[PDB]
């Protein structure tokens, strides 16, 4: 089952400043008092994400590139979002990626699905509406595990895709900024890793509406790209990340 | 592939022995030097200038 | 601890050995080095308990003895302000041999000038 | 002293002749619970096995396979594997395994195998000429066969054409025996390709119903989730051991630590980029590892035209790893320690010197 | 054949490092000599023969 | 130019680093040799006319 929405309002996709947000733990190598350098995929500092809005009426939910990484920040409030599409060509010719979370638990599937040109979610004022997808005809892997989940609640995630490994961080932050991104730094902790091996170039976020028509639930959401850089790491004596540098943001840092 | 690790380890460990010695010559100038300043600045008056 | 690694090790000759001899002769070079430079007397010489120099005030000079490692104010400022097969070998002499060296340079030439340095 | 100096007369000094190394006890090898196991049980010995030319395909994946609790049970009668080795099946690893189970008759068990051509093998299962993996076979006389004998399976006896390697043919369109056309209805040259099978009682070796299970293997990009179970022994600690932990492995001196590693993070390095501390997989403690206390054995000797007499210095080594005295330079043995204090004859190093008088330290 | 040329040309290279190092501490000796030319001649009168 | 050759340099570790470090420590060795050499007066006299 597939619905249009055809009672939105045009606008043009906003930007904002990374500020200093988007580094994660590389490895699961323990290190105390020690400055690390190293190479991987990283959130450039000071860096223009794009700025997706969900206001009453805006609902922004497109197709964007994988490309080498995306960086997904979301200041959430009454659990608007509930998921992630991952594959290529979103239809039934592929396989796709299905990152999921209602009201019970999490499922990850790879299967071939069917999807809709609008997906989304249904909360009747209960959840009582699911149209994402039409079918399911293939399916090779199939994962469950615990959920993940005024703004009260801050929601950071990095997807990655190397050598057929999907690598998900993740860091929980409660901030009580209205608008923008806050300014701190936190570090993103690896939570599972998916060996799915499987062909990713394309995602598409999942909310969900609201039923009184339809009305969009007040959200906002952020998507960053990743870029291979190299990053000098701060390392405290309990052994978290407090502070890093990018090596190629400008001359006093490199 | 050991042999390879072996020819990079060993190269390693030529070029630190090398700069160590290097640098020990450095500084056994050095510490003549500082037996020289032993010798004629404590143990006598020195009308060397400076 | 690879004996295969060690086996092929074994068709490079003494390299190993090289390294080794040119490492020694720079360890032992150094205390060579602290014995030239502080081993140069061989009386150790000990100030007066009287400090009565004519008015010339040697005390951040010399030695503490209230401090445990009997070293002068300003040698314990300086000892404060400088902070897979690999070891470290000990210096022959240790850190308070050296300031008793330096404490019986001090004492010999505060008491004797440099009448100690060519002689009795 | 003599041999690493090649000399048959040796001068008064020190010399360092070998290297000291504490030897490992043991060979610890730590890895994590053997959880989520593969579902063989809705496999081999479920309610009832499918028909031979509509052949479940059961894919097994994303959990350990103990093959060996497998290959060990009595009643399997045939265990032929033509790619892989049966005790090689616990520790390789593959991407997933493709499981299809049947009922055949006894003599056409052996039609099972690659190179070999029957009606089985023609038209009902299919294998390839390069195939992986293990054919298990087993008598199943007491529970398919009834006394009014067992018709619910049929297999294919004729087609036209050879099937593919793993191909599934579930039509039931007329064979043409003949010339004359048939347009799906029966003629004395047109009949039905499937034939029930005749297990009964009564029948003796040879005609008793199998269930057959195929196990393939897939190597393909994707990551190997199928892996053999992992046999973790017991954790020896304060001793010098040969360690294991999740395949990292190395030697050195387990002990207790005092660092809080963060819950994700399992191995711990120094600044050097030295692995100093492991978090034990079975029990979530924090181990921290120090090397096994190795050091260069020095020999002290006079002149030999004086004694034959030698002192061992082992450099950097406590004496109770090892006229005993310890030293801030090491554990020297064979020195006996005096309080008198000489001038400097053999350098021992931190303020301590031996000189012959036997050898004094 | 980029593997035999990068250790052909490191070599080649770290070569010319230890003749540089060995040359810039000779030369640092002589600097040093000229230094204390400079304080002991230039700068005052010297009692040391030649 | 080539990155595949600098790409396969980076397996041998930090030989460029200690080749660079040595380099630059002979040349600024070198200034402190002349400032060593020359400048043993901080006042600049002239003789007089
Ligand atoms: C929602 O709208 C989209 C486009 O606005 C629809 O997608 C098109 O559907 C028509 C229906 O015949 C097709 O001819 C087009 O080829 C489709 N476009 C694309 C790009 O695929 C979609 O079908 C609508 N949903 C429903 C349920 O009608
Ligand atoms: C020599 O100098 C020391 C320190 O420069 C003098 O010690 C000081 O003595 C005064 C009073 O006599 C105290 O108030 C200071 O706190 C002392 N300073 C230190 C660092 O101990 C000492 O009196 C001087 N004279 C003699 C004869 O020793
Ligand atoms: C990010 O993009 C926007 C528009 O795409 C642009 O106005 C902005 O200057 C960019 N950020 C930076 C740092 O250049
Ligand atoms: C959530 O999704 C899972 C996946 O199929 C489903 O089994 C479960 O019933 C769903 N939860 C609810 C409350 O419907
Ligand atoms: C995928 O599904 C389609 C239709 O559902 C089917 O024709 C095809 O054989 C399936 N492929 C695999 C590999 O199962
Ligand atoms: C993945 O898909 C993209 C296009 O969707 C294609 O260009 C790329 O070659 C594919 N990669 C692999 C490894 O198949
Ligand atoms: C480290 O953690 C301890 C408790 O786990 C805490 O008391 C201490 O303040 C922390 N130190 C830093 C630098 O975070
Ligand atoms: C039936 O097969 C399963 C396969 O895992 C095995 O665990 C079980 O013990 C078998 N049943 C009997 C009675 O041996
Ligand atoms: C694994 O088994 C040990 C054995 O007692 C148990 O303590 C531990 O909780 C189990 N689970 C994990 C995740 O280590």
């Amino acid at each position: 089952q597939c619905v249009n929405l055809t009672t939105r309002t045009q606008l043009p996709p906003a930007y904002t400043n990374s500020f200093t947000r988007g580094v994660y733990y590389p490895d699961k190598v323990f290190r105390s008092s020690v400055l690390h350098s190293t190479q991987d995929l990283f959130l450039p500092f000071f860096s223009n994400v794009t700025w997706f809005h969900a206001i009453h009426k805006r609902f922004d939910n497109p197709v964007l590139p994988f490309n080498d990484g995306v960086y997904f920040a979301s200041t959430e409030k009454s659990n608007i979002i509930r998921g992630w599409i991952f594959g290529t060509t979103l239809d039934s010719k592929t396989q796709s990626l299905l990152i999921v979370n209602n009201a019970t638990n999490v499922v990850i599937k790879v299967c071939e699905f069917q999807f809709c040109n609008d997906p989304f979610l249904g909360v009747y004022y209960m959840e009582s509406e699911f149209r994402v997808y039409s079918s399911a005809n293939n399916c090779t892997f199939e994962y469950v595990s615990q959920p993940f989940l005024n703004f009260k609640n801050l929601r950071e995630f990095v997807f990655k895709n190397i050598d057929g490994y999907f690598k998900i961080y993740s860091k929980h932050t409660p901030i009580n900024l209205v608008r923008d991104l806050p300014q701190g730094f936190s570090a993103l902790e690896p939570l599972v890793d998916l060996p799915i091996g499987i062909n990713i170039t394309r995602f598409q976020t999942l909310l969900a509406l609201h039923r009184s028509g339809w009305t969009a639930g007040a959200a906002a959401y952020y998507v960053g790209y990743l870029q291979p850089r190299t990053f000098l790491l701060k390392y405290n004596e309990n052994g978290t990340i407090t502070d890093a540098v990018d090596c190629a943001l400008d001359p006093l840092s490199e | 592939q050991i042999d390879r690790l072996i020819t990079g380890r060993l190269q390693s460990l030529q070029t630190y022995v090398t700069q160590q010695l290097i640098r020990a010559a450095e500084i056994r100038a050095s510490a003549n030097l500082a037996a020289t300043k032993m010798s004629e600045c404590v143990l006598g008056q020195s009308k060397r200038v400076d | 601890d690879s004996t295969e690694c060690s086996n092929l090790l074994l068709q490079y000759g003494s390299f190993c050995t090289q390294l080794n001899r040119a490492l020694t002769g720079i360890a032992v070079e150094q205390d060579k080095n602290t014995q030239e430079v502080f081993a140069q007397v061989k009386q150790i010489y000990k100030t007066p308990p009287i400090k009565d120099f004519g008015g010339f005030n040697f005390s951040q000079i010399l030695p503490d003895p209230s401090k445990p490692s009997k070293r002068s104010p300003i040698e314990d400022l300086l000892f404060n302000k400088v902070t897979n097969g690999l070891t470290v070998l000990p210096p022959l002499l240790t850190d308070e041999m050296i300031a008793q060296y330096t404490s019986a340079l001090l004492a010999g030439t505060i008491t004797s000038g440099w009448t100690f340095g060519a002689g009795p | 002293t003599k041999c690493t100096l090649k000399s048959f007369t040796v001068e008064k000094g020190i010399y360092q002749t070998s290297n000291f190394r504490v030897q490992p006890t043991e060979s610890i090898v730590r890895f994590p619970n053997i959880t989520n196991l593969c579902p063989f049980g809705e496999v081999f010995n479920a309610t009832r096995f499918a028909s031979v030319y509509a052949w479940n395909r059961k894919r097994i994946s994303n959990c350990v396979a103990d093959y060996s609790v497998l290959y060990n049970s009595a009643s399997f009668s045939t265990f032929k594997c033509y790619g892989v080795s049966p005790t090689k099946l616990n520790d390789l690893c593959f991407t997933n395994v493709y499981a299809d189970s049947f009922v055949i008759r006894g003599d056409e068990v052996r039609q099972i195998a690659p190179g070999q051509t029957g009606k089985i093998a023609d038209y009902n299962y299919k294998l390839p000429d390069d195939f992986t993996g293990c054919v298990i076979a087993w008598n199943s006389n007491n529970l398919d066969s009834k006394v009014g004998g067992n018709y619910n399976y049929r297999y294919r006896l004729f087609r036209k054409s050879n099937l593919k390697p793993f191909e599934r043919d579930i039509s039931t369109e007329i064979y043409q025996a003949g010339s004359t056309p048939c347009n799906g209805v029966e003629g004395f040259n047109c009949y039905f390709p499937l034939q029930s099978y005749g297990f009964q009682p009564t029948n003796g070796v040879g005609y008793q119903p199998y269930r057959v299970v195929v196990l393939s293997f897939e190597l393909l990009h994707a990551p190997a989730t199928v892996c053999g179970p992992k046999k973790s022994t017991n954790l020896v600690k304060n001793k010098c051991v040969n360690f294991n932990f999740n395949g990292l492995t190395g030697t050195g001196v387990l002990t207790e630590s005092n660092k809080k590693f963060l819950p994700f993070q399992q191995f711990g390095r120094d600044i050097a980029d030295t692995t100093d501390a492991v978090r034990d997989p079975q029990t979530l403690e924090i181990l921290d590892i120090t090397p096994c206390s190795f050091g260069g054995v020095s020999v002290i000797t006079p002149g030999t035209n004086t004694s034959n007499q030698v002192a061992v210095l082992y450099q950097g080594v406590n004496c109770t790893e090892v006229n005993v005295f310890q030293t801030r330079a090491g554990c020297l043995i064979g020195a006996e320690h005096v309080n008198n204090s000489y001038e400097c004859d053999i350098p021992i190093g931190a303020g301590i010197c031996a000189s012959y008088q036997s050898i004094i330290a």
